[PDB]
C-alpha cells in the first residue's frame, strides 16, 4: 500500500492552486502538513493586515449618519420618535473571504486526529477574530468568490480552506471530523497530477510556449455536423516551440507504482490527439506519457506510428527540488 | 381576444401554455420561472387577454417590483401633502375595488422582478388573504392603516396573480419562503429546439440548415451550464431572444449577423460566467462562430 | 457633425464605431467596457452628436454612478422642502419627458461608471422598459410613487442610453445577468497598435523610431498582463491615456519624457499589480527605460 | 513664500520635490506615499506656498479622510439646519466655489489619509471631474442632489489636489486602477542619508561620528525590511521622525539619548514587525546600542 | 508615590514621556493597576487632586465619531449637531491655557481607534498642536471653523493586552504613542509592604511571590499563544483586605477559585488538566 | 428562603460573599434551574425586609438598546419627548436611600450587545467607579447641569443560560465587569428530597429519582464538544404540579417525562432517536 510522502504532495498542490518550512512540523499526516500552513498563513496576513470591505448599512439610528433615506423615514415615522433611516459605509472584516477562513479553523480544531500544538495555536486564531461570524460552509461560497478582489496572498489560504472542507468526513463523535485519505484514490491525484504539470509547464518553461488545446476529428458524417456522439477531446497539456510540438498526458495509477503487467490505457487516447491533431507551422509531431513511480524513473522513447512518444516515470519520494530538476530534465529531451 | 393571435408567434409549447391556464383558474397565484429571454414578461401580457377574452386595459395591471417597493406605496399608506399627511390607497387596494364592481369579469395582476422585493415588506397583512382559499368576503380583514377596525379588505376571488421571476442570480438559491407557499412555480424552459421559434427565423429569409446548426449549438451550450450546479445553475442557461431581435428591418439571417450577436450579447456574458477558465470561453466562442 | 468629424483624433477603430452605432440604433442601449484610459468618456459625449446628427447640448445629458445613487435621487423620490417633504421628480423623468417632446430628435443619456451603483435599485421599473420592444405608450407602467390617479411612466423610443462600465475593478462588476440582457457590451482595446494613434505621437514632432519602439513595448506588457486571469486578467491592461497627455506645450516625446512617466505612475501601478515579488516589477520598469 | 525658505529645514530631496512640482502642474493631482514618518504632512502645507508662490492660508483647505465620511459631507447632501432639513453645500463644493471667484490664483486641497475612506463612493462625480483634462464648463456634470440638469458641478482648472497616503497598512490601499490614474504617485523616502538631515543633528551640538553611525545603522534596518516584500515592502521601513523631534529643549544628542527612544518607541515596533523571530528582533536592538 | 506598588523608575519614565511626548499608552494585562496609575498620574502632572481637569471613558465596539467628537443627534425640537465629549472637553482647556488637562482613555484595544479619533488621528501629536495646524471637521458647515487640539491637553490611554485582535494593525497610530509596559509588581516590595503592614506573614507573602511567578513564567514561555502580556495581574489582592481580615491561606483560596480561575480557562482553553495543576498548586 | 432553595446552602452563601464586595455578579446555568426564583429570594435574602419594590427586573432581547434601558425620546401627541428608562429611574428611586440595598436582574444578558444598551454607563456599573466622583453626561443630557452615577447601594444580577450550543465564547465586556457563578441542577441536594418527603413521596420513588437524572446527567455532560456540563437538565419540572395539591406518584413523572424532558433530550442531540429512547425509557423505568 505504498504511496507518496505526504509532504511531497504540498508542493503539487501549490503549483496546482498557482499560488516555507516543513522540516519544523513533525506530523507526518497531510492535516498536519497543511493546517500549520493555514495557522501560519493567516498570521501572515494579520502583520500586514486582513481585508477590511466597507458593507452599506441601512439602519435605524438616533441621528444622521452617512445619507438618510427619506422614504423609510416618512413611511415609518421614525423622525417622531428622534430616528432616521440612514445609509452609512461600516469598515469590517467580516468579508465572506475572512469569514471562510475562520469557520474552516473551526474545522481544523475539531479534526480527532491533529498534532496537539497545532490545534492550540489554532484555537487561540479563532478566539483572535471575536468580530466575525461563524459560518456553515459549502462549495456555493467560494463559488461566489471566483472573482478574485481579493489579494494573490488570500486566494491561496482560500484553496487550503477549500481542499480541507471538501475533504472533511465525520469521525468517531458527532461533532468531531476526520480527514479523507486523499493519496489513495486515483482520480483527484491523477487531477492534481494532470493540473499539476500544466500550471508547472507555464511557470518554468519560459522558453516553450504552453497551452491546453481543444481539439477536433477530422471526422465528417453523413447524419450530423455536430458529432456529438464522439467524445469530446482535449488535451491534457500542448507545450508548443517552434522547434517543436508535444501533447503531453499524464495519469496516476496505483497498478504502476508496482515494479509485471503495465498499465498504459491511457496511451489509447494520446495517438488521437496526434492524429487529429495537425500542424500548420508542421516542424513535429512528439508525444509523452509520463506516470508517478516511486522508487526510481527510467525513461523510454518510441517510433511507433511515424510518431515519436515517450514513456517515462519519475521518482516522486526522492527529494522535491531534484524533482524540478528531473521534471524539466525530461522535457528538454524530448522537447528537442 | 382569440387564441389564434395569440399562440402562433409564441415559442412557448401549446402544451405547457394550457398547463399554465389550469393553474391560474384554479390557484390564481402564479409564477413563471424562467432565465431572461424566455419570454416570461411577453406571455403574461398575453395571458392576461386570454383569458379575460377581450383586449381591455383597464381589467389588467402591470407593476415591477423592486428592493424600494413597500406597503405602503403598494396597498395603502400615508403620502406627505406640503405639511399634512394624507392616507392613500395603494395600486393593488385601488384595482381590488376595481374587481369588486365585476366579479363575474376575470381580472389580472401581473407583478414583474418580483424576487427583487421581499414580499412580506410589500404585501405584509395581505399575503394572508392573498391566497386562493382564503378569498371572499367571509375572510375579511381591517387594514393596518384602517381608522377604524370596520373598514375591511378582502382580495376578491376573480382577481388572479401572475408574478414573473428569474433564475439568473446566485443569491437565489436561498428562495423566499413567502414565494412557494403562496404562488405556484412553473418552469419556462429557453426552447431553442421548438417547431416555432425555427418557423419565426425561416420565414425571415433562413436557410434550413443554418438554423438547425445553431439550435445543435445553443441546446449543447446550455447543457454544459445545466451539469454545473456550484457556480452555474440550470437557471443561468440563454435565452431566446437574443435572436428575435434586430431582424425587424429585413436585414436576413447569417453567420455574420451572429457573429455580432455573439460578440456583443454572449461572449461577455460568457467572460462573467467562466472567469476562472478563460480557455473555456474561447471554446465556445469559436464553436458558436463556426 | 459626421464620422469624419469626430475620428480625426479618436484612437479607436472605425470598425467599432459602425459596430456601436450597428447595435446601438437597433437595441438603443450599449456599455463601453474596456479598461481605464482608453477613451470611453471621451467618444460617449461625441457619439451624441453623431446620432443627432447636430452639436447640441439640450439633447444630451451625461451622469456619473457614485455608489450612492438611488431610485429616489434618478426617477422619483421626496425631498424636503421647507417645512415639509414634496415630490421631486427625478433627472432621467425629466429627461425623458423632454424626450417625448419631440419624438423625431434622438436623445442621448450618458452614465458613467454604470457598474459601481447597485443598477437594479437605481432604475427599478425602468429596467424593463428600457429595452427596444418595450418602449412606447403599449408597455405604460405606474411607478411607486406615483399619483393616486393613474400616471402611467414609458421610455420613449426616441431615447438612447449609454454606458461606460470600466473593467479594472473585478467586484464592481455587473452580475444581473437579467440586467446584462438589456445592454449590448463592446469591448475598447487599448489602441496602441493602431496608426491612428501613432500618427498622433509623430505629428508632435516625434521620431517614428520611437513610436514604434514604445507600441513594441506596451504590448509585450500587456500580454504578460493578458496571459494571466487568477487576479490580472484581460481586462487590467494598460491603456493608452498615460501617453497622449501632458504634450500640449510643445514637450517632445523621448525616453527622458518617458521617464517621468514609468517611475511616477505606471511603476507604483506595477508593483500594486503584481505585488508577489519585486523582481517582475524591476523588469518590467528596466524594459521601458531601456 | 518661496522655495528657498522650505528647504532649510527639509530632509526630503529638492530633486523629489521639483519631481513633484512638476507633475502637479501637470496632472493637477498627486498623491505621496511612504511610511509614517517622513514627513507627508509636514512638506504638503509647504508644497502649496510654492506652488502659489504666496502664504495664503484661505486659498488651502486641509482635511483628514476617515471611516466616517461621505459624499454628503464632502460635496453635497441633505442635512438639518433644525426643525428642517436642508441641502448643504459641503467642504469640497464650497472649496470649489471660491476657486471659481478667483480663477487665477491656484487653490490647493490637502486630504491627509486619502486610502482610509472609500473615496469612489466620497468623491463620486468628481472621479471623473478631477482629471486634468475634465475641468472645465465643457464637462459639467448634473450632481446626485441637483434639482435639475441645468444645475452643473465642474472643478475649476486652478483647483490642486494633494493626497497623503501611507503604505503602512495594506488594508487600506487605493486599490481603486481607475481612480489610481486620476492620482499621480510621488513616493517618499524617510531620507536617513542626505546633508539636510545630518545639518539638523549636526547643528544641535551633536558628535559628527555618532550621526554616521546612527544613518549607517538604520539604512541596514531599511533595507532588510525592504527585502523581505511578501512579508513587508519597503511602506514598512522606518521613518526618520522618532530622531527628528524631541531635542526642541536643546538636548544634545548622545548615545544614551537614542538608546531611550528605541526601548520606548522601536522596540515594540520591531516586535509588531518580527513577531515570528525573537530573535531577530535582539539583533536589530542590539545592534543600534552596539 | 506611596501605595503604588510599581517601581519609581517607570514612573519616572512615563512623566518624562507624558511630558514630552505629549501622548502614552500604558499597556499590560488586566489587574496591574493601568487606571489608578493614570489617576494618580494626572494628579501628579497637574499637580493639584483636581477631578474636573481629569476625564476617563472606556471605549467599546460601538463606540463611534459621533459620540466621540461631532455628531448630529436629536434635541426634543429636532436633529441638531451635538459637540461630542472630547470636542466639548478640549474646548474646556482651551479656556484655560496654563493648566494641564488630562484624558484617560479605557479599552482603547476594542474600538477602531481610527474611526473613533478621525481627524483628530493627526492632530494629537505635540507638534501638531495649535491654530496653524487646524482642520474643518467632517461635520463642520463651514470650513473657516476648524477645530484645533491644544498644547496643554494630554493622553492617556489604557490598553489591556489579553486580547490580542488580529483585525487591523496601524503603526501610525504607534507613532503618536509612546507604549509603556507595565509589569505585575510581585516582586517589588512596595506590594509586599502593604501587605506587611496588614498583619501578613512574612513567610507567606514570600511563599505567594514564588507561586505567581511560577505560573507568570508558564504563561510567558510560548511567547506566539500568551506572553508577558497576558500574564496575572496583582489588583485581586488589594482589594478585599480593607475590611479587616487579614490574609491567610483560606483567604487566598477564595480568590483563586473566584478570580484566577476563570482567567486560566481562557487561557489554558480545553484543557482543564494544566488547569488543574495551576489551580492546585497555588492552593499549596 | 434557605429552607426552600435547592441549591447547595455553601453556594447560596458564597453567591452574597461575591455579591456584596463585586456589586456585579452572573449566574449561568441549565433552564429549569429557577434563576429567576433563586434571584429574587435572594436578593430579598441580601436586604433582609423582602421588599418587591427595591428589586426591579428586566429581559433582554436584541432589540433592547439604550432607548428603553437608560433615556430616550418617544413621541409625545405632537412632537417629542425624553422618557426615561428603567435603569435611569431605577437608580435615581435608590439614590435617596443609600443605606437600603437594590437589585436589579438582568435577564437572558447574553443576548443583547451590552455596550449598545448600557452604553456610557457600562464603565459607571463597573464597582470600582462608583458614585458622585464617576459621574458623566449622558448622550441625550443636552445639558450639563445633571449628570449620571449608578449609586452604591445599586447590585447588579444577570440571569444567563448555558442551554445552547450554538453561544459562542462570552463577549469579552460581561467577563471584565462580572463574576461568573454556576449554579448545579441541586437533584443530589437533601432540600429537594425533603420537600418530596414532606409530600408523602415514597423514599424509593425519591432516591431512584435522584440517581435516574444523575445518570442522565453524567452522561450528557460527558460528551467533550456539543453537549457540556452547562446543558445538563435542571429541576423546575419537578415542583411544578406536586404542591398545588396532588400527591407524587409514577404515572405523574411518567407525565412530565414526556412533557419536557422528553422534547428537551430531543433537542440537545437532535440526530439519533434510539439514543433518545433509551433514555427516556430508562426515565420510565
Ligand atoms: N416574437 C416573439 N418574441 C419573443 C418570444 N419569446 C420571447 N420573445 C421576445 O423576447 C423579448 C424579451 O422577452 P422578455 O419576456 O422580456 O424576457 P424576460 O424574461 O422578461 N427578461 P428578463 O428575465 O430579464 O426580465 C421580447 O421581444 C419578447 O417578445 C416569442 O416566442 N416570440
Ligand atoms: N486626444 C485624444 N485623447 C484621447 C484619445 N483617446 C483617449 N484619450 C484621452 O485619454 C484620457 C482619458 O480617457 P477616458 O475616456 O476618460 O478613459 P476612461 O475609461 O473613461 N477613464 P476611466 O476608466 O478612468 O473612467 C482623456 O484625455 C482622453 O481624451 C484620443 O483618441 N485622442
Ligand atoms: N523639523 C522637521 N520635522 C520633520 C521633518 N520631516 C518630517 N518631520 C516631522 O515628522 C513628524 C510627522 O510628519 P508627518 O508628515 O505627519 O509624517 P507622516 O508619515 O505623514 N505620518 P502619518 O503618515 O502617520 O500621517 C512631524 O514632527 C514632522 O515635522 C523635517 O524635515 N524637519
Ligand atoms: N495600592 C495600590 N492599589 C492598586 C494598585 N494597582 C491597582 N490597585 C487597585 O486595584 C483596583 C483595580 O484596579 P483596575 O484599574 O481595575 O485594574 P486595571 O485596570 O486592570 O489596571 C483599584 O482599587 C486599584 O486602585 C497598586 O499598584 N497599588
Ligand atoms: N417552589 C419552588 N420552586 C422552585 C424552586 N426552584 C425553582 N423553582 C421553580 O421553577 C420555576 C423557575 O424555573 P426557571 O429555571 O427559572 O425557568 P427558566 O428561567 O425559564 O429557565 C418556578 O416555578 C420556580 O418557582 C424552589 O426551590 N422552590
Ligand atoms: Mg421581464
Ligand atoms: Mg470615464
Ligand atoms: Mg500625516
Amino acid at each position: 500500500q505504498p504511496v507518496i510522502p505526504v509532504r511531497n504532495i504540498y508542493y503539487m498542490l501549490t503549483y496546482a492552486w498557482g499560488y516555507a518550512n516543513l522540516e519544523a512540523i513533525p506530523g507526518n499526516n497531510l492535516l498536519d502538513i497543511l493546517g500549520y500552513v493555514l495557522n501560519k498563513g493567516v498570521l501572515q496576513l494579520s502583520r500586514r493586515g486582513l481585508e477590511l470591505d466597507y458593507n452599506p448599512n441601512t439602519e435605524i439610528i438616533p441621528g444622521i449618519k452617512g445619507r438618510i433615506e427619506f422614504a423609510k423615514t416618512i413611511r415609518g415615522f421614525h423622525l417622531n420618535h428622534g430616528k432616521t433611516v440612514s445609509t452609512f459605509d461600516m469598515l469590517n472584516e467580516d468579508t465572506l473571504a475572512n469569514r471562510i477562513i475562520k469557520s474552516t479553523l473551526a474545522i481544523l480544531i475539531k479534526h480527532e486526529k491533529l498534532n496537539s500544538t497545532i490545534r492550540d495555536e489554532a484555537r487561540s486564531l479563532y478566539r483572535k477574530l471575536p468580530g466575525i461570524s461563524t459560518l456553515h460552509l459549502t462549495p456555493q461560497h467560494f463559488s461566489y468568490l471566483n472573482g478574485g478582489k481579493n489579494t494573490r496572498y488570500y486566494k491561496f489560504v482560500i484553496s487550503v480552506c477549500k481542499f480541507i472542507v471538501n475533504n472533511s468526513i465525520p469521525g468517531q463523535n458527532k461533532g468531531h471530523y476526520r480527514f479523507y485519505d486523499f493519496e489513495r484514490n486515483e482520480k483527484e491525484m491523477s487531477l492534481l497530477y494532470q493540473k499539476f504539470l500544466y500550471e508547472f509547464c507555464r511557470r518554468e518553461l519560459t522558453s516553450a510556449n504552453t497551452t491546453r488545446s481543444y481539439l477536433k476529428w477530422d471526422a465528417s458524417s453523413i447524419s450530423d455536423q455536430s458529432l456529438n456522439l464522439l467524445p469530446r477531446m482535449e488535451t491534457d497539456i500542448t507545450i508548443r516551440s517552434s522547434e517543436k510540438i508535444l501533447i503531453v498526458d499524464a495519469k496516476y495509477y496505483k497498478s504502476i507504482f508496482s515494479r509485471e503487467k503495465f498499465h498504459s490505457q491511457n496511451l489509447y487516447q494520446l495517438m488521437n490527439y496526434l492524429w487529429s491533431l495537425k500542424p500548420e507551422n508542421g516542424e513535429n509531431i512528439g508525444g509523452l506519457l509520463i506516470y508517478p513511480h516511486v522508487d526510481t524513473a527510467v525513461k523510454h522513447r518510441y517510433k511507433i506510428n511515424g510518431f515519436d512518444i515517450g514513456l517515462c516515470t519519475v521518482n516522486l519520494g526522492q527529494e522535491w527540488p531534484c524533482i524540478h530538476q528531473e521534471l524539466l530534465d525530461i522535457f528538454d529531451e524530448y522537447l528537442k | 381576444y382569440c387564441l389564434e393571435d395569440a399562440l402562433n408567434d409564441l415559442f412557448i409549447p401549446e402544451t405547457t401554455i394550457e398547463t399554465i391556464l389550469k393553474r391560474l383558474t384554479i390557484k390564481k397565484n402564479i409564477i413563471l420561472q424562467g432565465p431572461p429571454g424566455v419570454g416570461k414578461t411577453f406571455v403574461a401580457r398575453r395571458l392576461a387577454y386570454l383569458l379575460t377574452g377581450e383586449k381591455a386595459p383597464q381589467r389588467v395591471n402591470m407593476v415591477q417590483f423592486h428592493q424600494s417597493y413597500s406597503y405602503e406605496d403598494f396597498i395603502q399608506g400615508y403620502r406627505p401633502n406640503g405639511v399634512g399627511f394624507r392616507r392613500k390607497d395603494g395600486i393593488f387596494y385601488n384595482f381590488c375595488q376595481q374587481a369588486k364592481e365585476q366579479p363575474e369579469k376575470k381580472y389580472i395582476f401581473i407583478i414583474d422582478e418580483i424576487n427583487r422585493a421581499n414580499l412580506s415588506k410589500v404585501f405584509g397583512e395581505v399575503m394572508m388573504l392573498m391566497e386562493h382559499d382564503k378569498r371572499g368576503e367571509n375572510w375579511s380583514v381591517p387594514l393596518t392603516y384602517s381608522e377604524n377596525d370596520e373598514e375591511r379588505f378582502y382580495v376578491p376571488e376573480n382577481v388572479y396573480i401572475i408574478g414573473l421571476m428569474n433564475t439568473a442570480d446566485r443569491s437565489l438559491a436561498v428562495v423566499d419562503y413567502a414565494l412557494r407557499r403562496r404562488f405556484s412555480f412553473i418552469d419556462i424552459e429557453p426552447g431553442f429546439d421548438t417547431p416555432q421559434f425555427r418557423n419565426f427565423l425561416l420565414n425571415k429569409k433562413a436557410e434550413p440548415s443554418f438554423v438547425e446548426s445553431l439550435c445543435q449549438k445553443m441546446n449543447e451550450l446550455n447543457q454544459e451550464i445545466s451539469k454545473e450546479a456550484t457556480i452555474l445553475g440550470k437557471g443561468f442557461r440563454i435565452g431566446h431572444s437574443y435572436f428575435c431581435c434586430g431582424l425587424e428591418d429585413g436585414t436576413s439571417p447569417d453567420t455574420q449577423w451572429l457573429n455580432e450577436i455573439v460578440m456583443t450579447d454572449i461572449a461577455p456574458l460568457l467572460e462573467e460566467y467562466f472567469f476562472d477558465d478563460p480557455y473555456k470561453q474561447q471554446k465556445w466562442t469559436n464553436k458558436l462562430l463556426g
